[PDB]
């Protein structure tokens, strides 16, 4: 088995290495209906199962690299289904492997959480091994880490929708079982995923930068001075070989948290800005690309808008309608301030 | 927090009435300050400085602390960093001495007693501190902002008035 | 790609003046129900990214993917004229991607403005404005367009539809009528 | 103090205590509410299984939960505001009783006990009282207990022998 | 089966059930209980369920109904899982499909309509199951056979109610009122929608002369309509 997979990396065999491993699903398949059958190969004992782990987790490494991507997830639950059978742990070193395998795929899948997760699942085993090991690693891969979740789309839930329907997302993902699938309780958010990033080992590997990002992002988070400190703070990431390097990959996504982040802001300080305004407060690759981007925000529902290009501006909601249910909205929100301000009182009653 | 303030005062060392007065001028839910201005102990002449910030947070108005900040500790308050809270009070305070004045405010006017940018301005208008304060309706487009113990007595006969309104739809809806 | 790609998207827009069908829709709904999205390898995946690229109005993209999808596949380059036919396709797809574009973000807007979407489409405001009318106009769509100030305006009509649905109505009772009989 | 109890509150303990009676064994369960002011609204109940145990340690926190999110999925959604229980001996006749309540009120101080009796219950007359404990004095009290009905319920109940946005504005 | 009685702890509990959510356009789904072993089929109980509707597409929780009828089960085996009810106040297109799932529970599968607004008097529930009178010539279709319904009582209950009557004889809310603002700050758009839908109900209808789909679309529609009207 291991010949022959080298066999399909060495000569880019992609068809036949798809083959290969339907193969050895059938193999696998045969030996439960086996076992009841005498001479069958013994599930149950660990050398045999050690044996066959060691050959699903080299069908991912393969499939990775002959970036065959689909095989490569159908490979990992493989894996998965293997290692839950699994009595004797795997040695450390090919297992390290599988998880910096799992990094790749799910950053080519576009799952951001699974990726942060198997680069956790990589830090913990590579703080182990070697016994002794560079601290110029624990630095960058540290910062990866924290710099991938900071990096994560929103997992914000609009507050009004989720108690009528319980409803988030478009919402669909496929990719579900898979977070079961690495001893995850569940499905994550983003701000859980980070504090894992807030929680000091991985703060103290992380580099500084990071940590101020993180400030300046998830922390303080001010539309009117949020462009000079990325300013001053994009520079020193640059400079530096390693953080430049982690950086250099998670840039669209960060980018695209930033401005989501302003454009939300934004919808709560305006009524109606001018486009000149509105793009011009947020830093944009292009102009066009700006307002792709608010577009995008209000289809996501993370602002609504109405955009009147004949007088170049943005409306954050046929006039005179639209100004009602905002005071409506606004006479709302000041009834409750009153009302829980009330409790408050009761309790200075007592004073 | 007026309650605990005026015990406070009335049973303190009048040594610890200055600080008193800046916690006061400080705590995020109070902007009446007449009646704790009012109290005897307040009164008195040497603490001259409390007296001043006292006139500054129950009467005056941002312009009135810019023209008096050379003889009231604003430079103490930069030290601090005590007057941004401060600050932040006092422009609140402005825009309710001019929505006493008027139920309608250009933004002109506000940004130059605002002394901040018209951008900003809505910003300002937007926090909730403000909004708790006062219930409005910006209009971008003809830029205005429309905001529908003296005070107190005011207060309490609209709060009279609003119970009376309640009653009715409530009364209505009963009936249906 | 290019034939069934605006009809969706209006259907998307929900006006459905006119229902169509384009090859490979099955394919890509098979891939959006996929558990696990990879970069396009498969020469149906290229395609396929340079249908969503039309859809979220990223043309360049769309164009960049066909090549990605095709230089695997060594598809176009089985043609002698390839050149000429890489950059007529570059045209045909700048129409009907601003159409795509138009089609689903007409929800948002109310206003437009011919020189920059001319400008970033990379389309002469002569085929921009004729494209857009004319659609507007083959599918009834609650569009008005000044040609002097070369504006656009949507998001409206009520009075109208509810009469429209009266005849509808009017309609199915007639049906009733002749079962009874 | 008021306790005001829901229709189906009121239905579902009187029915448990009668159902209760016929087992010969003691019926409680949890109230669900809210704590409005110092008046407390139930809203509805639910019953907890008969235990070999007695009084306090009758609770079963498995079931308890299971039964509290499945509600959850169900609109209600409203904390614990107390517990019932059918308990023969008059006056004031046992000690045990209360100790549970102890237990409650260290949970949340404004927990009510409400006792009813299935047996003397009778057309005319609902026998059921609510106590909390007193924060030689004695050791508890009681606080009359009033109904609420929507107009939607009333027209309902009216059924029997019968020859939303409304609730939120109020 | 000839006929239906319903329990007034039944009707209070549908109520009780749809109040709590204070939605006017949402519609609540649960389970009755009750004996269904001869032909007057008596509902005595009843509990709420976790449901969601998407388009014709509907969520029920399986392993909720499971879960809790267990618990009903260790309270009084008497009573039965016997079929479903819901607020109404109309049969709405899903619910032969939703009934086939719950006559997996159970079979016949029985549905109970409580219309919890009380708009007529007489009834505050439609009872109804599953039948096909069949067409000669032609595969038996699906339909609901409507069953008469009264109001009975045992005797606890009616000591309970008569006690009840002998009288007579917030914070969600406002997130539900800022809803409808924010509903009536769109409802130019919405209405663009709700209007391509009316019409889509009648084109259904139209091909059935599909039917009923486009009769749903057209009720949900005016439905949508009420809604924007009661928030204004």
């Amino acid at each position: 088995a291991q010949q022959a997979f080298k066999f399909c990396l060495q000569y880019t065999r992609k068809a036949e290495f798809r083959k290969l491993c339907d193969n050895l699903r059938m193999h696998l398949s045969q030996i439960q209906r086996h076992h009841n059958q005498s001479t069958a190969i013994n599930l149950n004992n660990p050398e045999s199962q050690s044996m066959h782990l060691e050959t699903r987790l080299v069908q991912l490494d393969s499939a990775i690299s002959m970036e065959l991507w689909q095989e490569a997830f159908k490979a990992v639950e493989d894996i998965h289904g293997l290692f839950s059978l699994s009595k004797k742990p795997p040695k450390p070193q090919l297992m390290a492997n599988y998880y910096n395998k799992v990094s790749t795929v799910f950053w080519k899948s576009g799952n951001a959480l699974f990726h942060a997760s198997t680069l956790h699942r990589l830090y913990h085993l590579s703080r182990e091994m070697r016994k002794n090991l560079t601290q110029d690693e624990m630095q960058r891969m540290s910062t990866r880490v924290l710099l991938a979740t900071l990096s994560i789309p929103i997992t914000p839930e609009r507050t009004d929708i989720a108690r009528l329907l319980d409803m988030d997302g478009i919402i669909v993902e496929k990719q579900r079982r898979l977070a079961t699938l690495l001893g995850l309780q569940a499905p994550p958010t983003r701000i859980g995923l980070i504090n894992d990033m807030v929680r000091f080992n991985v703060l103290q590997y992380v580099v500084p930068e990071v940590k101020d990002l993180y400030n300046w992002l998830e922390v303080e988070f001010n539309p009117l001075k949020l462009c000079e400190r990325v300013t001053k703070v994009l520079n020193w990431v640059r400079e530096q070989p390693e953080k430049e390097p982690e950086l250099q990959q998670y840039v669209p996504q960060l980018q695209n948290n930033t401005i989501l982040r302003l454009l939300q802001q934004v919808s709560q300080i305006y009524q109606s800005i001018e486009f000149s305004r509105l793009t011009s407060l947020v830093p944009f690759v292009d102009a066009f690309q700006l307002e792709r981007a608010i577009v995008d925000a209000a289809r996501h529902c993370d602002l609504q808008v109405r955009i009147d290009h004949t007088s170049r501006t943005l409306s954050f909601g046929x006039x005179x309608x639209x100004x009602x249910x905002x005071x409506x909205x606004x006479x709302x929100x000041x009834x409750x301030x009153x009302x829980x301000x009330x409790x408050x009182x009761x309790x200075x009653x007592x004073x | 927090l007026l309650g605990s303030y005026t015990e406070d005062n009335a049973s303190q060392a009048r040594v610890d009435a200055h600080r008193c007065i800046v916690r006061a001028l400080k705590d995020p839910n109070a902007f009446l300050f007449d009646h704790l201005l009012t109290l005897k102990p307040v009164k008195f002449l040497e603490g001259e400085l409390i007296h001043d910030l006292l006139t500054i947070f129950v009467s005056a108005k941002l312009a009135s602390y810019v023209k008096f900040y050379q003889n009231n500790k604003d430079f103490i308050d930069s030290l601090g960093l005590l007057h941004e809270q401060n600050m932040a009070k006092m422009r609140l305070l402005t825009f309710m001495g001019m929505a006493v004045e008027n139920k309608e405010i250009s933004f002109d006017t506000m940004q130059q007693e605002l002394q901040i940018g018209a951008d900003d301005v809505e910003a300002f208008v937007i926090d909730a501190v403000r909004t708790k304060m006062v219930y409005c309706k910006i209009d971008q487009t003809q830029r205005k902002v429309v905001v529908s113990x003296x005070x107190x007595x005011x207060x309490x006969x609209x709060x009279x008035x609003x119970x009376x309104x309640x009653x009715x739809x409530x009364x209505x809806x009963x009936x249906x | 790609m290019l034939l069934e790609i605006p009809y969706m998207a209006a259907h998307e827009s929900d006006a459905r003046r006119r229902m169509i069908s384009k090859q490979f829709h099955h394919q890509l709904r098979v891939g959006e129900r996929q558990p696990l999205l990879g970069p396009p390898e498969s020469m149906r995946e290229h395609v396929v990214a340079a249908s969503k690229a039309m859809k979220m109005g990223d043309w360049k993209t769309c164009h960049s993917f066909i090549i990605n999808e095709k230089m695997n596949g060594k598809v176009w380059d089985l043609f002698p004229e390839a050149d000429k036919v890489r950059t007529m396709l570059v045209r045909k797809i700048q129409e009907e991607s601003l159409r795509t574009y138009l089609f689903t973000y007409s929800s948002v807007y109310d206003s437009i403005s011919m020189e920059t979407l001319s400008d970033m489409f990379e389309l002469d405001l002569p085929t921009v404005h004729s494209i857009i009318s004319k659609m507007i106009i083959n599918e009834e769509l609650m569009a008005s367009l000044d040609q002097p100030t070369q504006t656009v305006v949507m998001h409206r009509x009520x009075x109208x539809x509810x009469x429209x649905x009266x005849x509808x109505x009017x309609x199915x009772x007639x049906x009733x009528x002749x079962x009874x009989x | 103090k008021q306790v005001q109890i829901d229709g189906l509150v009121v239905l579902k303990i009187i029915k448990h205590y009668q159902e209760e009676g016929q087992g010969t064994e003691v019926v409680q369960g949890v109230l669900l509410g809210l704590v409005v002011e110092d008046r407390l609204e139930i809203t509805n109940c639910f019953p907890f299984p008969q235990h070999t145990e007695d009084d306090a340690d009758f609770d079963e926190v498995q079931y308890q939960m299971e039964m509290m999110r499945s509600l959850r999925h169900v609109n209600i959604d409203h904390l614990h505001v107390g517990w019932y229980q059918s308990t023969y001996y008059g006056s004031f006749v046992t000690r045990a009783l209360l100790d549970s309540q102890f237990s409650y009120q260290h949970a949340i101080e404004e927990s009510v006990v409400l006792i009813y009796d299935p047996i003397k219950t009778a057309q005319g007359s609902l026998s059921l009282k609510a106590y909390r404990l007193t924060p030689f004095e004695y050791m508890f009290e009681e606080v009359p207990i009033v109904i609420k009905n929507s107009h939607l319920i009333n027209v309902l109940m009216w059924e029997l022998e019968k020859k939303x946005x409304x609730x939120x504005x109020x | 089966g000839r006929v239906v009685r319903l329990h007034p702890v039944i009707l209070a509990s549908i109520v009780d059930s749809y109040e709590r959510r204070n939605e006017g356009a949402a519609r609540v789904i649960g389970t009755l209980l009750g004996t269904v072993d001869k032909h007057s089929v008596e509902v005595t109980n009843c509990f709420s369920v976790p449901h969601n509707e998407s388009e014709d597409e509907v969520a029920v929780d399986m392993e909720f109904a499971k879960n809790m009828y267990e618990l009903h089960k260790k309270v009084s085996p008497n009573e039965l899982i016997l079929g479903w009810y819901a607020t109404g106040h109309d049969i709405t297109e899903h619910s032969v499909l939703i009934h086939e799932y719950y006559s997996r529970e159970a079979p016949n599968p029985i549905h109970l309509t409580v219309d919890t607004s009380l708009q007529n008097g007489r009834m505050s529930i439609k009872a109804y199951v599953s039948t096909l009178m069949g067409v000669p010539g032609r595969t038996m279709g699906v339909m609901f056979t409507p069953l008469t319904v009264k109001y009975a009582y045992y005797d606890t209950e009616r000591i309970g109610v008569d006690l009840i009557m002998k009288t007579c004889f917030x914070x969600x809310x406002x997130x539900x009122x800022x809803x409808x603002x924010x509903x009536x700050x769109x409802x130019x758009x919405x209405x663009x929608x709700x209007x391509x839908x009316x019409x889509x109900x009648x084109x259904x209808x139209x091909x059935x002369x599909x039917x009923x789909x486009x009769x749903x679309x057209x009720x949900x529609x005016x439905x949508x309509x009420x809604x924007x009207x009661x928030x204004x």
